[PDB]
DNA sequence: TATACAACCTACTACCTC
RNA sequence: UGAGGUAGUAGGUUGUAUA
């Protein structure tokens, strides 16, 4: 992992799109091993390999393969991911933003300038950094769409304390609402099917409470006539930690966010992409030494 | 008995304002949204790396199939799908000599800095001291720089 | 200008009755549009009817 | 989608159209279903 | 500044490929 | 690192209650 992240950070310094391709991926039949058996056998997925590589190359060259259409107009989705640096053991926070306005165009960027927190644990933000984060996000949205958002949809893999929410409400304008959502991906629930030998279909949700629910983002998809996972699919927990919102719109937004994944050509992924891309940004940024103002575009990172 | 609710599947907008649920199928039927005329590439690596990249590009210029075509849709071909030209003729090579790696690679904290320095300095001097235009740079990592 | 009274018929037969009706109605002071009397020559067949 | 079924010119107004105003794929599938129904000849990875 | 316990958080290696 | 997933192994913070 040192090679990839260091290369991408030191070229981020110069804003040059790049793609790393191992020789084994492109020529797998030649690198035989253990009595004439390729280490990796792309004998039946070569078309999928071409799909993924071509889509990544097209996206990194300045083209959009597709766009999202069914998303609520006038909201911003922020995904916060914390990466620990143990080179003081500080915790760095990097975000990714997504909003749609003024022509049904989806603006998917990453809010960067990692905001640190000098504690061993404490996966939270101090008031100053939270204020800076929200101000930057709102200014970006207003610059793009010439107006302030009607609502902000903040989601993360952790919870929010009262300090962060107080700061967020302090920087929030007069007519903007905030909603906090936490997406945990390992809580032990498993719904086996009674009769068939195939897993539960994707899109099923259990509303345990007015503010908590489970969602099946994996499993059997009818169109593909196969499963997007293996063994038994695992649901993901969703909780409206802070703010007032309905538990159905949240789930629809989570699925909509799980749709778009420009790094691969698949039907969908288990987790929303706003957090995976933020995690990639975090790894790349913390692999380097110091960057004053990092680029926001996703081509340089992914 | 703890009823379950069902949420539909979102729709993504492809070209011509059309909607689908599988990006592969929508791309194969309608196509991308915007028009970039071509992809001018650049390759950094050994001569074998350039040969392998050229062979792969030649392969992907024409249709490919899988075992089953319902789970994994086939590949029509790059120009059929994306409408862009990405060919092996327009390649800007920057060769890494075998002696360079064989002397520069053989503490696993400085070697992984030195090799990155090699590749990045080549890319940067190509970007700043050349007239040609390259939009995406390809790094063909050999089989000894990963293990 | 909803004043005309459209009359439809068959092409080869059922024409004498239409002519009689159109003449009587025009004599009574109404306004009648018919394929027999009206529909000047050289005009598009169906666009004017529509 | 902005042309109602009640504003057609009078030459095809009595024939039922094929739906292409919502999704092109479903209209194309209807076209092939009709073509197979009426034995339209074709000459074949199709 | 530590023993024991629930509740959450991240970070690596190793194995499949429908 | 073409990607996705399933698991395993390690630690750490908070909250009591203790000394
Ligand atoms: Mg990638």
């Amino acid at each position: 992992a040192q090679f990839h992240d260091q290369l991408k950070a030191r070229l981020l310094e110069h804003t040059i799109p790049t793609q790393i391709l191992r020789e084994s991926t492109l020529a797998w039949r030649d690198f035989k091993n253990t009595f004439g058996a390729p280490i990796r056998d792309f004998s039946k997925i070569e078309g999928h390999l071409a799909w993924t590589i071509s889509t990544a190359a097209y996206y990194k060259a300045g083209g959009k393969p597709w766009k999202l259409g069914d998303i609520r107009p006038g909201v911003c989705y922020l995904g916060l991911v914390y990466k620990k640096i143990e080179k003081n053991p500080q915790n760095a926070c990097c975000a990714a933003q997504m909003f749609l306005d003024n022509g049904d165009g989806t603006v998917f960027k990453g809010e960067v300038g990692p905001w640190y927190n000098p504690e061993k644990g404490e996966y939270h933000l101090k008031p100053k950094e939270a204020k800076a984060l929200l101000t930057q996000a709102l200014e970006s949205y207003k610059e793009q769409n010439k107006s302030y958002p009607k609502e902000v949809f903040i989601h993360a893999r952790t919870r929010f304390n009262d300090e962060e929410w107080n700061a967020f409400n302090e920087v929030t304008p007069k007519n903007t609402n905030l909603v906090g959502v936490t997406i945990t991906k390992s809580k032990p629930l498993k719904l086996y099917k009674t009769e068939g030998a195939f897993p539960i279909m994707r899109g099923n949700a259990y509303i345990v409470d007015e503010k908590k629910a489970f969602l099946w983002t994996l499993g059997f998809v009818p169109k593909l006539q196969s499963t997007l996972s293996m063994e038994v699919p695992n649901p993901i927990f969703i909780e409206i930690n802070k703010g007032e919102a309905e538990i159905q719109q949240v789930l629809k937004d989570i699925l909509a966010l799980t749709k778009l994944n420009y790094n691969a050509c698949i039907y969908a992924d288990g987790e929303p992409v706003t957090l995976r891309f933020a995690n990639k940004i975090g790894e790349i940024l913390t692999a380097s030494t110091e960057i004053k103002t990092p680029p926001l575009a996703f081509k340089y990172y992914i | 008995m703890k009823e379950l609710i069902y949420i539909e599947e979102p729709s993504i907008l492809f070209a011509h304002g059309q909607k689908c649920t599988d990006p592969r199928d929508g791309l194969a039927l309608f196509g991308p949204l915007n028009q970039i005329y071509g992809i001018k590439s650049g390759v950094v690596g050994t001569q074998k790396g350039l040969q392998i990249f050229k062979s792969y590009l030649d392969k992907i210029q024409k249709p490919i199939y899988n075992h089953n075509n319902i789970t994994r849709p086939m590949f029509p071909g790059f120009e059929a799908v994306f409408g862009c030209k990405w060919e092996s003729q327009n390649i800007v090579f920057k060769e890494i000599t075998d002696e360079e790696i064989r002397r520069y690679l053989f503490s696993t904290h400085k070697r992984t800095y030195d090799l990155v320095t090699l590749f990045n300095d080549k890319i940067i001097t190509a970007n700043k001291n050349d007239e040609e235009r390259v939009d995406v740079w390809f790094v063909i990592v050999p089989e000894e720089i990963y293990k | 200008m909803r004043n005309k009274i459209f009359i439809s018929h068959a092409t080869p037969e059922d024409d004498d009755f239409t002519r009689w009706l159109s003449l009587k109605l025009i004599g009574l002071g109404y306004e009648v549009w018919c394929d027999i009397l009206f529909l000047d020559k050289g005009v598009d067949f169906w666009s004017t009817i529509e | 989608e902005n042309l109602s079924y009640d504003d057609i010119n009078i030459e095809i107004v009595r024939l039922n159209a094929i739906d292409f105003k919502k999704s092109w794929a479903k209209g194309l599938q209807d076209l092939l279903d009709a073509f197979e129904k009426q034995n339209v000849p074709k000459k074949p990875k199709s």
